[PDB]
């Protein structure tokens, strides 16, 4: 109760809805169930996870009587949304997904027989997760590979979302030498994810965690990659929790941060300190007669957890976007010349 | 009979060996001042080597080194003169004390080597600032332990030590590249230890040395490298300069006087800096290993009264 930062109204832990005024697709009951109850995403796969729900809740359509499609379906899917806005709140690849679909609905006429209504949503979200989503990837791949000499390491941290095809393409597809480091946290142990895929793959995975942060470091390391859950107005990142260690920790140590991110991820909101604008994640996760029981029903105990803080834009050396480079402290011009215009 | 003074005892020697530095041979002079010059009075004893020591740094003011030589010697004659004798051995007891400094400061440099050894371990790049003769008694011996490190020699401008050490343990049979003394603050980021040697250790830790190793002082802190120092037990000196700037060569730092025709242009700058407490970390001396509070310690109580 002295910061009372606990009471933070940001996520809201109500559940089970069991109103039947929408008709609640089955499938996106599934991805809320999929997403909530066992994290198994970071932000793009989430992406990819409700953009190709949506194709399935656009390809069964079910319209109404006396409703035309372009006067229900903003509703309908907003009415979707908010099943998964009871389930685990919303990344920027959410939103800038959701409203440019809201914009691509909103330029649809009323002359559509429901059947060329396939041929310009599902073919445009697939345009869409093509363009703004994996050849721009592709576009990232290309431009952070010429970045990395050969037999060199990298530090990346919990379960990236692009580069591990940027770490999969420079070990294999161009074959020069390098030793992975992944590093992870409790309770999310998402660098396995990335340890399983790469090693299996055959290139030189060494585990870590966290709390042996130290003795990573005093090696021969360079080339700090870190996977971005947005990028805010000033140059803040915003990522899975424990980044910002081995940011500063990078920083500190005198070898470069880089952050494989895209232009779809780019958002126009704005802070500075970390627990401001933040999400509460579920505290019985870490416990796994146990260890303790109850923090309830004993006075004077909590039990907090923390997904997202920000490294200040001091650290990160180079963001990296499928345009080309830049510091961090620029990212307000592809806010402002890239981001919709492209 | 000589005089002591300048050159008719002192500079002579020097040519004896290129392997005395400068306090030794002061220790080495003014102990035997008075190993001949000892005309039975305990009175003219402390006039004679006062002026000779007044006289010697007088000789050379750039060399502050000499100063702690000089003064250290009195701080021997201070505390032989304690334990009160009553003169009456003490004509022969200080005497015969005497030439432990040259049985003991000479074979101080191995024993540098024997507790400092165990600073370079395995694969470390080392860069190291000046010909500091100490550093090579410890890198000598360190490579003599057969254990695998490389070496990285900064220039030494206008001072020319920098050249030396290249052509010093290169043929030991060390890997070693020669930088340029500008070039720091783009390979430090890659120098995993740098050493350096004094000339001269201020009230709270200090290296008085060379032109600028002030600047390799701070560019190891913001790398966050450690920045340890080798040097022994004759170098301590009552000097405590507050500022980055000591004593004066000949003017001040900043010149801003005519050329007259062709005069040299290179040396008009300050030659001799100054490095604070915080940038060393740790310092060798043959006390052990010595923090720069315990330095500005043990340089605290041997000089109050």
């Amino acid at each position: 109760l002295e910061q009372s930062f606990d009471n933070s109204s940001l996520i809201s832990s109500v559940k089970e809805l069991l109103l039947n005024k929408d008709l609640i697709h089955p499938s996106i009951l599934l991805l809320t169930s999929h997403l909530a109850h066992y994290k198994i995403v970071g932000s793009i796969p989430r992406c990819i996870a409700m953009l190709e729900v949506f194709q399935i809740v656009i390809k069964d359509y079910q319209t109404p009587k006396g409703t035309t499609l372009s006067r229900n379906l903003t509703s309908y899917l907003s009415h979707q949304i908010d099943l998964l806005k009871k389930a685990r709140p919303l990344s920027v690849t959410m939103g800038n997904a959701i409203r440019w679909l809201k914009q691509e609905i909103s330029l649809i006429d009323p002359s559509t027989p429901d059947k060329a209504a396939k041929k310009d949503l599902c073919e445009k979200i697939g345009q869409f997760a093509k363009e703004k989503i994996e050849l721009a990837d592709q576009l990232i791949i290309d431009n952070a590979s010429t970045q990395i000499e050969e037999s060199t390491t990298i530090v990346t941290y919990g379960s990236s979302k692009v580069l591990t095809e940027l770490l999969l393409h420079n070990a294999i597809s161009l074959k020069k030498n390098i030793k992975v480091i992944v590093v992870d946290s409790r309770p999310l142990f998402e660098g396995r994810k990335m340890a399983e895929t790469l090693r299996n793959a055959g290139v030189n995975v060494m585990y870590a965690l966290i709390t042996s942060l130290d003795t990573i470091f005093n090696m021969d390391v360079d080339y700090v990659f870190l996977g971005a859950h947005s990028i805010l107005s000033n140059g803040f990142l915003y990522s899975r929790a424990g980044t910002a260690m081995l940011a500063m920790s990078a920083k500190r140590r005198n070898i470069p941060v880089l952050v494989c991110c895209e232009s779809l991820k780019f958002s126009q909101r704005v802070q500075l300190d970390s627990v401001t604008f933040n999400e509460l994640a579920d505290p019985n996760d870490l416990v796994n007669k146990n260890i303790l029981d109850g923090w309830q029903e004993l006075p004077s105990l909590n039990i907090v957890n923390i997904l997202y803080d920000l490294t200040p834009p001091e650290y990160i050396k180079k963001v990296i976007t499928e345009f080309g480079a830049l510091p961090p402290s620029s990212v307000p011009v592809i806010l402002r010349e890239y981001k919709g215009s492209a | 009979m000589s005089e002591f003074n300048i050159t008719e005892t002192y500079l002579r020697f020097l040519e004896e060996d290129t392997e005395m530095t400068m306090p030794i041979a002061a220790i080495e002079a003014l102990v035997t001042l008075l190993r001949i010059k000892t005309p039975e009075t305990a009175a003219e004893m402390i006039n004679t080597i006062k002026s000779s020591t007044e006289e010697l740094i007088k000789s050379i003011p750039n060399s502050v080194s000499l100063r702690a030589g000089c003064d250290i010697f009195m701080r021997f004659v201070l505390r032989n003169l304690h334990l009160y004798g009553d003169w009456e051995n003490c004509k022969q007891h200080l005497i015969e004390n005497g030439q432990l400094f040259v049985s003991r400061a000479k074979k101080s440099r191995n024993k540098i080597a024997e507790i400092g050894v165990d600073f370079i371990a395995d694969d470390d790049i080392i860069l190291v600032h000046g010909y500091s003769r100490a550093v090579f008694s410890l890198l000598n011996h360190a490579a003599n332990k057969f254990i695998r490190f490389r070496c990285v020699v900064t220039e030494s401008r206008p001072s020319k030590q920098g050249n030396q050490l290249y052509t010093l343990l290169e043929q030991k049979g060390i890997p070693v590249t020669l930088i340029v003394d500008s070039a720091v603050g783009a390979v430090i980021d890659k120098v995993d230890k740098v050493f350096v040697g004094a000339e001269g250790v201020a009230e709270s830790g200090g290296i008085i040395n060379l032109v600028g190793t002030y600047s390799v002082g701070v560019l190891a802190h913001n790398a966050r490298k450690p920045f340890y120092v080798v040097t022994e037990s004759h170098k301590f000196v009552r000097m405590f300069p507050l500022s980055s700037d000591d004593l004066p060569m000949a003017g001040p730092p900043l010149d801003f006087t005519r050329r007259t025709d062709d005069l040299e242009d290179a040396l008009r700058g300050p030659t001799i800096d100054y490095t604070a407490q915080e940038y060393i970390t740790a310092l060798i001396t043959d006390l052990g290993v010595l923090t720069p509070s315990a330095v500005s310690e043990e340089l605290i109580k041997m000089w109050y009264d």
